[PDB]
């Protein structure tokens, strides 16, 4: 059968496991903890064909830096996430995340995710970055990045509102996907 | 880079805990402590390694009070603490502290973790009391949002870690699975208990 395993990465609280679950499951989650690993999984039907979508969440703590690559290990796409509303998160992506799944998985593809885009009209939210004399990363910011690193696409959404979210990863799919080259030159490998 | 032992940071006597994790410590309880997800939340990588190359050259530790996402403050403790060549339970403590947390009776295992305490050199069991004073305040501001098993679960790997420097791809696994629990009962010893290690003298 044909499974796509799909990697989630990206600095903590930037709402990994939110878009996870609430893809998967139509609900919100309310709590407020962290990840240390999990891996949820759907059947899609794409051009009448049935997929198997493995999807892998892991923890963005620098903590778990060496437990996270453990995940890595036949991986056929890779969803780098950062938080629109949080410059640094976007900032670790080429500082950070993308050099760290290219070391691992130098030919597996991976989409620049932009998270929580609900909340650049927060009040409260927009306010305590001006604070720090700062802003939201605009889209055409993120698809800049997204080119100069050598992502496949760059798309965002909003797990509260889900605008965007089921096409996050319908892009996920054809990345793994609508190559010419065998899934298997995608598909990452140890050492 | 690459760090040393804890003791190879620590100037003063009493108690002996680092000027780097006093700074960092001060600086985040200066700043309120009621920013949501301290610890959870990574600062801005370029900027904690900049700080941390500014201080690992002669130890010179660097003014913390102009940083301004206190985040980076956050993570700069954490990659100092889980940078040292042996975590701050130390590798030979390492089983014994997991295994006095899974005692299943609270009692023996509170009095288990007491023992194991002790054991460690007196930079650690100071720099550690300093620490889960720390965190007891941050388990305890409600704006956090990080309560003892969220904390628990980001400084496991940190503090607690491993028996050996290089664990093998399942014993890894292992420890990690283990490393919360032990946190768990170091934040549940009284504050009182803690502090007594505080005294200069
Ligand atoms: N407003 C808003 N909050 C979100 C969204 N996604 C996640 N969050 C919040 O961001 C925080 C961390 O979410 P989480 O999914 O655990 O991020 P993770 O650490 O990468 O797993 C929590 O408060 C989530 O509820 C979103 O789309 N909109
Ligand atoms: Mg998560």
């Amino acid at each position: 059968m044909q499974t796509i395993k799909c990697v989630v990465v990206g600095d903590g609280a930037v709402g990994k496991t939110c878009l996870l679950i609430s893809y998967t499951t139509n609900k919100f989650p309310s709590e407020y903890v962290p990840t240390v690993f999990d891996n949820y999984a759907v059947t899609v039907m794409i051009g009448g064909e049935p997929y198997t979508l493995g999807l892998f969440d892991t923890a963005g703590q620098e903590d778990y830096d060496r437990l996270r690559p453990l995940s890595y290990p036949q991986t056929d796409v890779f969803l780098v996430c950062f938080s629109v509303v949080s410059p640094s998160s976007f900032e670790n992506v080429k500082e950070k995340w993308v050099p760290e799944i290219t070391h691992h998985c130098p030919k597996t593809p991976f989409l620049l995710v932009g998270t929580q885009i609900d909340l650049r009209d927060d009040p409260s939210t927009i306010e305590k970055l001006a604070k720090n004399k700062q802003k939201p990363i605009t889209p055409e910011t993120a698809e800049k990045l997204a080119r100069d690193l050598k992502a496949v696409k760059y798309v965002e959404c909003s797990a509260l509102t889900q605008k965007g979210l089921k096409n996050v990863f319908d892009e996920a799919i054809l990345a793994a996907l609508e190559p010419p080259e065998p899934k298997k030159s995608r598909r990452c490998v140890l050492l | 880079i690459g760090e040393g032992m804890l003791a190879d940071f620590v100037s003063q006597t009493s108690p002996m805990i680092p000027s780097i994790v006093v700074h960092c410590v001060n600086e985040i309880e200066q700043r309120g402590l009621t920013e949501t997800g301290l610890y959870r939340i990574s600062g801005c990588d370029r900027t904690v390694k900049e700080l941390k190359e500014k201080f690992l050259r002669v130890k010179t530790v660097p003014l913390l009070s102009k940083v301004d996402d206190i985040h980076a403050i956050c993570s700069l403790l954490k990659d100092f603490l889980r940078n040292l060549k042996e975590p701050l339970l130390t590798f030979r403590l390492n089983r014994a502290f997991m295994e006095a947390a899974e005692i299943t009776d609270e009692d023996n295992s509170i009095a288990a973790m007491y023992q194991a305490v002790g054991e460690l050199p007196q930079a650690n069991r100071d720099t550690l009391a300093f620490l889960m004073i720390h965190l007891q305040r941050v388990a305890q501001s409600p704006h956090t949002k990080m309560d003892v098993a969220n904390l628990a679960k980001v400084f496991g790997p940190t503090i607690v870690a491993h028996a050996v420097p290089n664990p093998d791809p399942v014993t890894m696994s292992q420890d990690i699975k283990r490393q919360p629990k032990v946190v768990e009962r170091l934040l549940s010893l009284p504050l009182e208990y803690w502090s007594q290690f505080m005294m200069v003298e």
